[PDB]
């Protein structure tokens, strides 16, 4: 994946708590995100095949 | 008679004020640490974090004040004369 920076968007806001920390959750979510994208691709291809 | 009693009273008042200031300073420091952290995480929470803070401080300063009182009782109204 490519790291894309959009903008600060909202200015000063509340701080998000991460248990245990942000890097663990990030590395746990990355393959889950890969799988979600593969699943969305499969569903789109199924609908396209039916059309 | 009076000189050594007055010296003991001065040393005792010094001990009382020392302990009171240590306790008050460090208790205020810890409570304010909590407050500054909670406001750095959620600025809009500054209004609702003053009610526990001022409870804690209210207790802490109480100790200080009490010690202050006894300091006076030791140096201005020495209880053994
Ligand atoms: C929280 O208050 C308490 N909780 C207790 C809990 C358990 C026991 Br067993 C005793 C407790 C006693 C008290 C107070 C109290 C209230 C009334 C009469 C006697 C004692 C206190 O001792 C608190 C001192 N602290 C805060 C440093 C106190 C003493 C002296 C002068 C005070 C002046 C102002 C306020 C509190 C004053």
């Amino acid at each position: 994946m490519v790291v894309e920076y959009v903008e600060e968007d909202i200015g000063p806001r509340t701080l998000y708590s991460f248990e245990p920390d942000a890097t663990m959750l990030f590395e746990s979510l990355l393959p889950r995100y890969l799988t979600t994208r593969v699943y969305a691709a499969l569903l789109e291809s199924a609908a396209s095949e039916l059309a | 008679m009076d000189p050594t009693i007055a010296a003991g009273a001065l040393i005792g008042g010094g001990l009382i004020m020392a302990g009171g200031a240590i306790g008050a300073g460090i208790g205020d420091g810890v409570a304010g640490n909590a407050l500054i952290s909670g406001v750095a995480r959620q600025p809009e929470a500054q209004g609702r974090l003053f009610t526990p803070f001022f409870i804690t401080v209210g207790l802490v300063e109480a100790a200080y004040f009490i010690n202050l009182a006894f300091m006076a009782l030791f140096v201005f109204a020495t209880p053994v004369k």
